[PDB]
């Protein structure tokens, strides 16, 4: 998962 | 369709995809971005 935020 | 619906929250775009499909292929197919 990116989960950048 | 799977590619069209990707977003930063779910997917990350590799730098090589950006390079190829935003510079090289579009120019080779005679389609140019705004």
């Amino acid at each position: 998962q990116p989960r950048h935020h | 369709l799977n590619v069209h619906h990707r977003s930063p929250r779910t997917h990350t775009m590799p730098t090589w995809v950006r390079r190829v499909f935003l510079d090289i292929v579009p120019r080779l197919l005679l389609m140019k971005r705004p």
